[PDB]
This record gives structure tokens, C-alpha cells and sequence, in this order.
């Protein structure tokens, strides 16, 4: 009559906040760039032919892109495709035999690199092998007659050469979920981050993300919606990393005009070491032709989003990174299997007033890397046969800011930070993991039998 | 400079002292990040108090600080010669606020 | 226990710059922000710069940027700094000191200097 | 108008009890670089078999909807009926039971099928 | 004296650089080592 019960439903639209594990998906197609599993696409399973996005009206779930447990899940993947394409190749501790290096065969005009030579073994055990290679003066360092050299890692790390088969080109991956868990997307335009987002949408597989080894800037990435995204966990804390995501790509023409010869050195049996073959003729260093028109275009767009952050009539400075390793001070990015650092001093320097050619950037090359600071496992990047032109969408930016100084009269800004969790976050800023609680209850007038 | 410290302070052997740290609602009021220090003239310092009122394990229980809106404070009771030292403060401020140096003298002239 | 250990004493002339260091041990170097701050005897402490040892990010004030360069090493396990362009007004006892709340992912703050070096003296006359 | 999966998110409880075969159909739905799949799927039926578990022990078994023989203990925030079904959603409902559902849920199982199914072996025998 | 049960044992060893060899002596307990068949080595 009027004595209420409880009634059980199954499949109610209900969810909570909980963190868990996803899985990779690169369609039934990305497998065909081959190059013996570029990066990570091998045993990973193809994607479903249609990622269903369902928009939600009248749904205000509180979001988080910073403590977001997926920004850290992403940072862990790049280490294991490394390890499971590292531990089964060529370990190179014999490469810590003293070297003899010299400014190369030129009319001087010094030389950045060295025409080196040193001692190794061959197919046979008793008999051994000397062979010459060419190293950047960054890759090597002196020791104490001429100046004698040795490799930079030998005072820190043993080394394992990678395999030239596995290409280090960042390969896109979708992030997908199973039953009981799913992914939210705050597709909204004017989205300020912290907390409730009025137009949530839900998906099974996120939009494809590229693991581009890119500090400061971001390349081959995700464009913004409407305005330019300007994020920072705490803008009043210059130790917090500040990250940019443009909606417009700046063009870059990175290349390395050198025909490289791969010397196949027997140091095994089996193990094949690659030495710098005689570089062909005229000598030019790696660079990137940046369209200055596209550069200053996105410059004026974001700068004007910033006077709204400080009074009404102000003075805004721009400078280069105040200091940091090559990943921090320069623009670091892989280019064909090798690694470039393009001296961002030729980008950050300006001041304008109240009323065809191309800039280009000088890039260095680094092969020996102890990246991921996994002291115990460093590596050598195999050499690349073929000039590496590389265009990509300049997508992001990582920077900080100065301190107190003289107030109001001005305040300055400069790039830095470096830490790749921001660059990874620029691809996951709009996502949040939840768990479904499909059981629902209510008191109706319904009774069963006894 | 970058932090409002007092010109000179004073206290007597056998009594007690306390110090005021005042600012705006943008620096102390909204951020639980105020730390305090004690250092003999020229010696190695050691953190007295952090996060408004928490000491490291090894610091005396005679120390304890506060945060009242835009006016924070540290209080010492029962002065010994353990406290014949110079005193500093610290506050949350964009990059970092740095004090100008409060000298411990004798008041009465 | 963990420590922050600095070098000895060095006396210089005007128009110079000084090598002052502060090594560390007892923990995993890579995750500890570090500051160089200078104290005048019985006065106060003035800030010149800080370092993120994860790839070397540094920052200074504006009476220092250009003068101060500042770095570390992550397997030799040591912090450096050299304020260049010395005058007779740049004498101080320089202290390395580590923050309270660092990590390897998120960040904050600027607080709490528990571990202190003994202080390295630099004189210019 | 077929609003999708959980498309009845911010809509009335009555309308949001319609698609009970939409948030329960696809709760099962029929080397390295491969650990990821074989790891994540071990969580799909853990938060699905829990539901195939709990309906069976309640007065349910038969999927979707099924009632109970339990007193709604009025110590719970009881409200007027024209202020519940006529107007509330399944997203505003579950926020209320939050603070005490660990005291609330100890009944359907401890009371009904512990006795209302022991009125059936106080029925069928002699 | 006032005794030894341990020894002061010098030896050569391959260091970080493959060509450089290193002088260093350690101390071991009489269980960690064994003589093989004048002073003793």
C-alpha cells in the first residue's frame, strides 16, 4: 500500500573516479610501415574500425590533466620498447678502448669533429682489429704527446648498441579500455581545466598519439580547438612546467645533407659494430629551415593572450633558456634515427612597438645517449644511410619565467623546464579514466513473492 | 629586496620572544607554505618549522609557528642561550621571497 | 643520514669569478632541487639561482642573469656554480641548500631548507 | 532518438531506466607489446562477474529489473515520490547514498533472500 | 699483532677503460678465499 521497498536495476548510467591500465591499438594498417617493428607496433592488436564518441549534455564531471594517472602511464612505455629492442642486440663495452682523434681532413677553418682511430677484436680470438671512425667532439672527451681521447659514457655507463632494424620513428598508438572502465573527453572549447566540464564526451579509444622525443617544442602532435591552450599547474610557481598547444602548425624543414657510409665491424663473432664511414666530400652540419612567416604568426597569437594576464599597460620580455642540458636549452628531437639539437637562441629574441627568406637553425648531433638516466643501460644510436629531410607540425612549447626583480616596470620570460611529462600531457590534456558501477537501486512500490 | 623583515629585535635571557610575519592575501593567506629558521651568527642552519607549523624530527619542541591570515608568527617560550641566534623567515612568492636580515640586539636605548 | 658538503676557502682579487661547489650523497641525486644563497655575517641571505638536476634547468634574478652560470653532474654527483664579474661588494658566505618537497613528476613549492652545507667563503678586495 | 551509450546521463531516473540493455550488453559484449591486452582484460570480467554474482543472490537472477521484499528503513533520506521518479537522475541519486551505503548495503542479502527465500523452505516440503 | 684470520691482499684488475689496469688491495675472511697447490698467495 504505502510501505516502500527497494528495487534493483542493472545497467544504470553510473561511474566513479578510479585509475587502471589501458592497451595499445594502431589499427589494422600501421603494421605495414614494417621496418621490423618501428618503435613498438609488432604483437600489438589492431584497432576497431570506428571509435564511438558519445557527447553528454548536462554532465559536469570534475577533470584533472595533471595528477591524471595516464600522463605517467605514457612515460613508462618508451622505456620498455627500448629494453625489449635493446637487451637482445649488440653490447659494446669493448668500445671503451682509448682513441686517437684529430681535427679532420680540411683546409682547417676550425672543426667540431675528429678523425679518430682505436683498437678492437675481430672474428678470431687471438687476432684483433684497429678501425677508424668520426665522432663529434661532444661524443668524446680528452684524457691524460698529442691529445688523447675516450668515449664520454665510459666514466658512467656500460653501453649496448641498438639494432638498425627497429626504427626509432615515433609511431601513433590509440589508448583503449575494457568493460567496467572507460575514458572521458572534455571536447569543450573554452576549457580552463580544473574541475567540472559542462560538455563531456566519452570514447573507447583515444585519438592517436605520437611519442615524439621532443622537449621545449612539440612536433607531429595534436592541434588545439579554437583558442591556443595555455596550461600550467601553478602559474605563480616558476618551478611548475608551463606547456603550449597551438591550433596552427609552424613549418620546419630539418635535414642533414651528408651521405653516410656504414662500416660493418666484426667484433663478435656475429656482433656487428657500425663506424662512421668516410663522410662524402663537402661538409655541412644538420639544420632546420623554419618558415619565419609561420614562426612569427603563432608568436603574435599567443603573446596577445598574455597581456590579459597582467594589468593593462605593460612591458613583456623574451629571451632564450636560462640554462639546462641539451634537452632543455635546445630543441631536442629525433631525425631519422639520429638526434638533433637546434640551438633555440635563433628563435627567442624580440621586442615590438605600439603602432621571401627563411630563418634556419643550427643543429648538433648526439649518438651516445644515457637517456632515461637508467645508469646500467645506455646505448648507441645506429647510423642512418640516407639524408633525412623531416617536416612536422610544430605543435607545442615548454617554458618558464624569471623571478621578482623590479616590479611592474617589466618582467621577463624564457623557455626551459624540459621534463617530458608535459610534452606527453599535451596529447592527453582532455582525458580522464573512470569506472562503471552498473548497479542501481530505488524504492518503488514493487514486491515479489515470499 | 623581497621580504619584509624587521630592523632589529631584542629579548632577555630567562624570558621569551615571538616575531610577526605580515603580508598580503596573495602570499600567505592562500598558500600553506611558510617556513622558519634559526642560525647562530655564522653557523650551519637547520629547518625549524615548515608548512606553517611542522618541525623536522630532531628539532626542539620549544619551537612552534602559526599563520593568522596575512600575519604569521613563530613563538619561543623559556629562552635559553640555545636561542642567542639570528632569526629569519620565509614565504611563498612566485619564484622566491628572500629576507633582508634581522639583527638581534638589546632594546632600551 | 645524508649530507651536503662544500669545498674550502678561496680568496680573490677584483675582476674575478670563483669556483664554489657542494657535492651530495646518501640519496638518488637526480630528484633534489638545489639553491645557491649567500649570507652576509649576521645579516640576511640573498638569492642568486636554483637548479633542477633533471637535465639542468636553472634560473636567476635580474641583477645576476649573465653573471651567474650554474650546473651539476649526475653520476659524479656534485653541484657547481660560478658568479662571474666580481667586485669588492660581492663578498659573502655562500650556502647550498635543498628544498623540502621535490619529486620526479609534479612539483611545488619553494619551502623548507633542512639540510645545509657548512658555508664556503669568497672574498674580493 | 537513440542517444547512445549512457546517453541518458543527465536525464530522469524513469527515462534512464529504459536502456537497461545498453549499459549491460557491452559489459561483456560476447612476448611483449602484448602484455597490455592480456593484462587489461583480466579486469573486464572482474567488474562484470561481480554483477552476474550479485543479481543471483538477490531476488533477481533474471537480468535487468527485479524487485525486493525488504523494508526501506526510513532512517535513510526518504523523500516524496513526486520528488524522486518525476524529477531525479541516476547521477544525482548515487551521490546521496554515498555517506552511508556501507551501512545501507547489509540488507537485501542479509534480510530478504536470507529469510524471504527461507520462507520457501518454510513452504515447500510437508 | 695481538692475533690474523684476514690478509692484506694486492692485485691487478680491469677498470672502466679496457686498457687501464688498477692497483687495489682488499681484506677477505679466511672463508672467502683458498690457497692453491715463500709468502702465500
Amino acid at each position: 500500500a504505502e510501505n516502500l521497498w527497494v528495487t534493483v536495476y542493472y545497467g544504470v548510467p553510473v561511474w566513479k573516479d578510479a585509475e587502471t591500465t589501458l592497451f595499445c591499438a594502431s589499427d589494422a594498417k600501421a603494421y605495414e610501415t614494417e621496418k621490423h617493428n618501428v618503435w613498438a607496433t609488432h604483437a600489438c592488436v589492431p584497432t576497431d574500425p570506428n571509435p564511438q564518441e558519445i557527447h553528454l549534455e548536462n554532465v559536469t564531471e570534475e577533470f584533472n590533466m595533471w595528477k591524471n594517472n595516464m600522463v605517467e602511464q605514457m612515460h613508462t612505455d618508451i622505456i620498455s620498447l627500448w629494453d625489449q629492442s635493446l637487451k637482445p642486440c649488440v653490447k659494446l663495452t669493448p668500445l671503451c678502448v682509448t682513441l686517437q682523434c684529430t681535427n679532420v681532413t680540411n683546409n682547417i677553418t676550425d672543426g667540431e669533429l675528429k678523425n679518430c682511430s682505436f683498437n678492437m677484436t675481430t672474428e678470431l680470438r687471438d687476432k684483433k682489429q684497429k678501425v677508424y671512425s668520426l665522432f663529434y667532439r661532444l661524443d668524446v672527451v680528452q684524457i691524460n704527446s698529442n691529445k688523447e681521447y675516450r668515449l664520454i659514457n665510459c666514466n658512467t655507463s656500460a653501453i649496448t648498441q641498438a639494432c638498425p632494424k627497429v626504427s626509432f620513428e615515433p609511431i601513433p598508438i590509440h589508448y583503449c579500455a575494457p568493460a567496467g572502465f572507460a575514458i572521458l573527453k572534455c571536447k569543450d572549447k573554452k576549457f580552463n581545466g580544473t574541475g567540472p566540464c559542462p560538455s563531456v564526451s566519452t570514447v573507447q579509444c583515444t585519438h592517436g598519439i605520437k611519442p615524439v622525443v621532443s622537449t621545449q617544442l612539440l612536433l607531429n602532435g595534436s592541434l588545439a580547438e579554437e583558442e591556443v591552450m595555455i596550461r600550467s599547474e601553478n602559474i605563480t610557481n616558476n618551478a611548475k612546467n608551463i606547456l603550449v598547444q597551438f591550433n596552427t602548425p609552424v613549418q620546419i624543414n630539418c635535414t642533414r645533407p651528408n651521405n653516410n657510409t656504414r662500416k660493418s665491424i666484426r667484433i663478435g663473432p656475429g656482433q656487428a659494430f657500425y663506424a662512421t664511414g668516410d663522410i662524402i666530400g663537402d661538409i655541412r652540419q644538420a639544420h632546420c629551415n623554419v618558415s619565419k612567416a609561420t614562426w612569427n604568426e603563432t608568436l603574435g597569437k599567443v603573446v596577445k593572450q598574455l597581456r590579459k594576464h597582467f594589468g593593462n599597460n605593460t612591458i613583456i620580455r623574451f629571451a632564450n633558456s636560462s640554462g639546462g642540458d641539451l634537452e632543455v636549452t635546445t630543441h631536442s628531437f629525433n631525425c631519422g634515427g639520429e638526434f638533433f639539437y637546434c640551438n633555440t637562441s635563433g628563435l627567442f629574441n624580440s621586442t615590438w612597438i605600439s603602432n621571401n627568406d627563411s630563418i634556419t637553425l643550427p643543429c648538433r648531433i648526439k649518438q651516445i645517449i644515457n637517456m632515461w638516466q637508467r645508469i646500467g643501460q645506455a646505448m648507441y644510436a645506429p647510423p642512418i644511410q640516407g639524408v633525412i629531410r623531416c617536416v612536422s607540425n610544430i605543435t607545442g612549447l615548454i617554458l618558464t619565467r624569471d623571478g621578482g626583480s623590479t616590479n611592474s616596470t617589466t618582467e621577463t620570460f624564457r623557455p626551459g623546464g624540459g621534463d617530458m611529462r608535459d610534452n606527453w600531457r599535451s596529447e592527453l590534456y582532455k582525458y580522464k579514466v573512470v569506472k562503471i558501477e552498473p548497479l542501481g537501486v530505488a524504492p518503488t512500490r514493487c514486491k515479489r513473492r515470499v | 629586496s623581497a621580504l619584509t623583515q624587521p630592523a632589529s629585535v631584542s629579548g632577555s635571557p630567562g624570558q621569551s620572544i615571538t616575531i610577526s610575519c605580515a603580508g598580503s592575501s596573495r602570499d600567505v593567506g592562500g598558500f600553506d607554505l611558510v617556513s622558519w629558521y634559526q642560525q647562530h651568527p655564522g653557523k650551519a642552519p637547520k629547518l625549524i618549522i615548515y608548512e606553517v607549523n611542522k618541525r623536522p624530527s630532531g628539532i626542539s619542541s620549544r619551537f612552534s609557528a602559526s599563520k593568522s591570515g596575512n600575519t604569521a608568527s613563530l613563538t619561543i617560550s623559556g629562552l635559553q642561550e640555545e636561542d642567542e641566534a639570528h632569526y629569519y623567515c620565509y614565504s611563498y612568492a612566485d619564484g622566491v621571497a628572500f629576507g633582508g636580515g634581522t639583527k638581534l640586539t638589546v632594546l632600551g636605548q | 643520514e645524508v649530507q651536503l658538503v662544500e669545498s674550502g676557502a678561496q680568496v680573490k682579487k677584483p675582476g674575478a669569478s670563483v669556483t664554489v661547489s657542494c657535492t651530495a650523497s646518501g640519496y638518488k641525486f637526480t630528484g633534489y632541487h638545489m639553491h645557491w644563497v649567500r649570507q652576509a655575517p649576521g645579516r640576511g641571505l640573498e638569492w642568486m639561482g636554483w637548479i633542477n638536476p633533471f637535465r639542468g634547468a636553472v634560473k636567476y634574478p635580474q641583477n645576476f642573469r649573465g653573471r651567474v652560470s650554474m650546473t651539476r653532474d649526475t653520476s659524479m654527483e656534485i653541484f657547481y656554480m660560478e658568479l662571474s664579474r666580481l667586485t669588492s661588494d660581492d663578498t659573502a658566505v655562500y650556502y647550498c641548500a635543498r628544498e623540502m618537497f621535490d619529486s620526479s613528476a609534479d612539483w611545488s613549492p619553494w619551502r623548507g631548507m633542512v639540510a645545509w652545507g657548512q658555508g664556503t667563503l669568497v672574498t674580493v678586495s | 532518438v537513440f542517444l547512445g551509450f549512457l546517453g541518458a546521463a543527465g536525464s530522469t531516473m524513469g527515462a534512464a531506466s529504459m536502456t537497461l540493455t545498453v549499459q549491460a550488453r557491452n559489459l561483456l559484449s560476447g612476448t611483449v607489446w602484448g602484455i597490455k591486452q592480456l593484462q587489461a582484460r583480466v579486469l573486464a570480467v572482474e567488474r562484470y562477474l561481480r554483477d552476474q554474482q550479485l543479481l543471483g543472490i538477490w531476488g533477481c537472477s533474471g537480468k535487468l529489473i527485479c524487485c525486493t521484499n525488504v523494508p526501506w528503513n526510513s532512517s535513510w533520506s526518504n523523500r516524496n515520490l513526486s520528488e524522486i521518479w518525476d524529477n531525479m537522475t541516476w547521477l544525482q541519486w548515487d551521490k546521496e547514498i554515498s555517506n552511508y551505503t556501507q551501512i545501507i548495503y547489509g540488507l537485501l542479502e542479509e534480510s530478504q533472500n536470507q529469510q524471504e527465500k527461507n520462507e520457501q523452505d518454510l513452504l515447500a516440503l510437508d
